[PDB]
């Protein structure tokens, strides 16, 4: 029986850290992805930008330039507002999803082992049930055997 | 205590939903102004599913309307039922809707965006329970498809378990009522793929050829087409609403017809259908509805089934009936035509029974099926959005707004992967 | 003698970026060929 | 036996003094004529906290007018209940007020601040105990910010132990009514921050705000504005008044909303405020006046919680209900929201029952709380004030006065390090 606790740590320390390898691996991956850009999607501009820069169309193409250059200032200026915002939800939500990512892991984790605990416990179970029995016949015979020796000494 | 909170996005889905909650307001026996003056105690058992209580006996529907354009709304406020919905539950925008999914979808859908998901918050936390949200739009269009999966994507992002069931109508392949369609239904179906649970096609060529084959009627207005579709509506959740011998609600036919996260386009059939005039002379069984509901004829998209295979299959059985007749039936209709199910799968059809009927009806069954058939579906508006797409210029409406061409390319490319991951599990 | 339980391991911002706004539609002509 | 003195300044202060009396007087039951005609005993338990009585049945209120021209005063007893009030409680000048805070508390306040204070006296000496004084006044003006600020300063020499609460409006970020207000807010905060124990701020456009948003009043006038205000200071002192199961008069407010002794201005907001339509769809439940209370709409200051966090809140509930229900709502609204709610300070929420409601509603609510989202506020005056003071702005009026250069710098810099204040208390 004391080698079937072998085969139990071989089967254990195997899958355990086979897991744990694993667990690794997906957030090896997703936590150093590029960071540093704002994708397509989160690119687009507020519709009061639209008319601005429709609106300065319409003065370059008139031949209205004095007046086109103050939209201009203008138009940048509401960009650099915007710009900053849509950096920190960016931020905000990759800051989040990692860490919303890494905690499914942990949880898994602490799953894990409860499928190890208690298949030991049935383990132990067994273990303790054989061992008993035997140690319980083989000393009442020995009990026994001194009985029959007490008739004499 | 399965609530479920219903939302209607833009000039189809308040249509679809008018004549929808004529149809559950009537199964329940509520007044248009909203006071139970039923029949039965058993339509009060459940009502909390889909209604609230005002204090004075009034019963206010868990809806709420989006649009952006005030035209649509006011029909509903002008019409029959323009007391029951709650005012606060009427959000609309002052800009024309445009026709346009990028406008929608990033110039005037951020603005209602938030306005809308408030409204949702007081709907969605104030039941005891939620099991999911229903949302009805078309994919041809500007507002149901461009803010339509906007919201989509926030519902997802906020309430992650919750069944995202959706009833979505795809552009009809010979004559249409949009030119710019094609773009719209492609970059729709690339945020349908990865945000809602379940989704329902249906298409408007089968509802015609339905009511002129079937119902034999010479002239069917919307009123009459709109009432097919919020049959399945109903039929969906009677598990929900009313006792029975086998029960199975939404995440029930989730779990069981889909197989991958990813294959969950639905194909919708309802039996019986029978002429106005025919109806007498049927017998109308259990071995009837199921020769109705698998004939190809009855199927709400125009996709052949005959030219794919089926998948996974489901059966809802509605009114007193023998369960050994129900069960035969799935047996037969396996065994007698094994050249239209995929064999590793034993099985296919599931099965299920509801006690009571629509009004009118002793008995009636509904059909929900998923099968490589909808290729068909998609291979001609990926084919048409190429012909067009070949002529960037219908883009610069597009572009104008914001949206790249870049999201084009993303958008086509998911979808021909979902179509070329149909055609393995085919074999 | 006795089965052993093995502790597993547990795996438990910068405004700096690259984008900017899209491409405008613009007024100027491109044609130097019939124009200059 | 917990007698309160009440002190009007100004244009504001006497239109919304002259409000609130009218709703104390229809609470107890008081005829304007000034004598008793109530239905329950319960109203003579604990008039003496706000009244005297005159040998004959009739009762005066504790209150002093306080204006620099009596213009105002004389449009108040024109009033209903103008008869009320002693007539020599009625102090004025006879000088213009001159929208001018160092014209105020310099030339014009110190003739009648000899006079004032004595009139405090025989109100403050005639009660068998005191608890504290009760301020209204406007922080834009000159009269309420200048002459108002002046009298605290006396009050607070004289009365150090009492609670000097203060009920302010704070000057609007949109369109405002005066534009030396940058220089009159900024002054009259060196003033309040350092004398009085707990300072209200309300805001005249979220009352614009409310009254359309929620109570639908196509033209609301300042009655209906200091309307909601009135019930805010009949909330808050009902505890003083009548019986609860749970009481929680001024000083248990101060002791747990303020961690720190500069950390005292506050916001508040009322419910159940009740659309005209929308009743017959709301049924009164106790979650139903919480989801009121800390939603962000109902708020009457226009700062918004959810860009701070909270340091402390509180929450008073009036009429016979469950003490479970109530105690449970502040661990629901508390877990939900962790995100504003500090951490180094657990259970944030203080409760309080109150057993007599307003008259015709059978339960009403009353909310208090403290934020970081001051830090709001103060930055737009700051932002303000600095552009009129970079060149010499209107400075050269207030000189003449007397008032040094000095005092702004001194103003600013304290000003300025509240809201450093703010800033670290968040981490
Ligand atoms: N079946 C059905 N289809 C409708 C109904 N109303 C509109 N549609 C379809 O919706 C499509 C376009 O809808 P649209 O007006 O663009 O709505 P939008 O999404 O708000 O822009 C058209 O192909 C119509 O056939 C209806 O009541 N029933
Ligand atoms: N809520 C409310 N605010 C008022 C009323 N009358 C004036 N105010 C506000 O009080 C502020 C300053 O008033 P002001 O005339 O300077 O009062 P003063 O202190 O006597 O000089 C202005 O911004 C007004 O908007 C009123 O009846 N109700």
């Amino acid at each position: 029986w004391n080698q079937k606790v072998t085969d139990f740590n071989r089967t254990q320390s195997s899958s355990a850290r086979r897991l744990e390898r694993t667990q690794l691996t997906r957030l090896q991956d997703n936590d150093s992805r590029p960071i540093d850009e704002l994708p397509s999607s989160y690119l687009k501009p507020s519709p009061a930008l639209l008319d601005l820069r429709e609106r300065e169309r319409h003065l370059v193409l008139t031949k209205r330039y004095d007046e086109a250059t103050a939209l201009h200032k203008e138009g940048n200026k509401m960009e650099k507002i915007e710009e900053l915002e849509k950096k920190r939800i960016f931020l905000q939500t990759q800051k989040r999803q990692r860490q919303q990512l890494l905690a499914a892991q942990d949880r898994d984790v602490a799953g894990f082992k409860e499928r190890w605990m208690r298949s030991a416990d049935k383990l132990n179970q067994t273990m303790d049930a054989e061992v008993a029995q035997q140690q319980k016949i083989v000393d009442n015979i020995r009990k026994k055997l001194e009985d029959a020796k007490k008739e004499a000494l | 205590v399965r609530e479920i909170v219903h939302i209607q996005a833009g000039q189809c889905g308040n249509q679809i939903g008018a004549k929808f909650w004529e149809v559950i307001s009537d199964e329940h026996g509520i007044d248009p102004t909203g006071s139970y003056h039923g029949d039965s105690d058993l339509q009060l058992e459940r009502i909390n599913v889909y209604y609230n209580e005002a204090t004075g006996g009034k019963y206010v529907p868990r809806a709420i309307l989006v649009d952006l354009e005030p035209g649509t709304m006011d029909s509903v406020r002008a019409g029959q039922f323009g007391q029951l919905f709650r005012p606060d539950n009427f959000v609309f925008g002052q800009s024309g809707a445009g026709n346009n999914w990028a406008k929608g979808y990033y110039t005037e859908g951020q603005e209602l965006c938030e306005s809308i998901l408030d409204v949702i918050r007081k709907e969605a936390e104030s039941c005891d329970c939620l099991q999911g949200f229903q949302l009805v739009h078309s994919l041809g269009g500007g507002t149901g498809a461009g803010l339509g999966t906007l919201l989509l994507n926030k519902l997802r992002e906020e309430y992650p378990d919750r069944i995202l069931s959706t009833y979505s109508i795809v552009p009809s392949p010979k004559v249409s009522d949009t030119v710019v369609e094609p773009y719209n239904c492609t970059l729709s179906v690339h945020q349908l793929v990865e945000s809602a649970d379940e989704v329902f096609c249906i298409d408007n060529e089968a509802l015609y050829d339905i009511c002129f084959r079937t119902l034999k009627l010479t002239t069917p207005t919307y009123g009459d087409l709109n009432h097919l579709v919020s049959m399945v509506m109903s039929g969906t959740t009677c598990a929900l609403r009313f006792p029975g011998q086998l029960n199975s609600d939404l995440r029930k036919l989730a779990v069981n017809l889909v197989p991958f996260p990813r294959l969950h386009f639905f194909i919708v059939g309802f039996a019986p259908l029978t002429s106005r005039g025919s109806q007498q002379y049927r017998a109308l069984t259990v071995p009837e509805l199921t020769s109705q509901l698998f004939d190809n004829k009855n199927m709400m998209a125009a996709c052949d089934p005959r030219r794919g295979v089926y998948l996974t299959a489901s059966a809802h059985f509605r009114g007193r009936m023998s369960s050994k007749e129900v069960d035969e039936q799935m047996l037969n209709i396996q065994a007698r035509n094994t050249s239209y199910f995929v064999e590793w799968i034993p099985s296919n059809v599931k099965s299920a029974i509801c006690d009571i009927p629509p009004r009118g009806l002793k008995m009636a069954a509904t059909f929900i099926g998923n099968t490589t058939a909808f290729r068909e579906l998609f291979t001609r508006v990926d084919s048409q959005f190429q012909k067009m797409y070949a002529r960037r210029a219908f883009i610069h409406w597009y572009v104008n707004e914001g949206l790249e061409t870049v999201e084009f390319d993303e958008a086509r490319s998911n979808m021909t992967d979902l179509i070329q991951e149909y055609e393995m599990y085919e074999t | 003698l006795r089965p052993r339980v093995e502790v597993p391991m547990s795996t438990s911002n910068p405004n700096t970026v690259r984008g900017t706004f899209p491409k405008p539609n613009r007024p100027a002509a491109q044609n130097p060929t019939a124009e200059y």
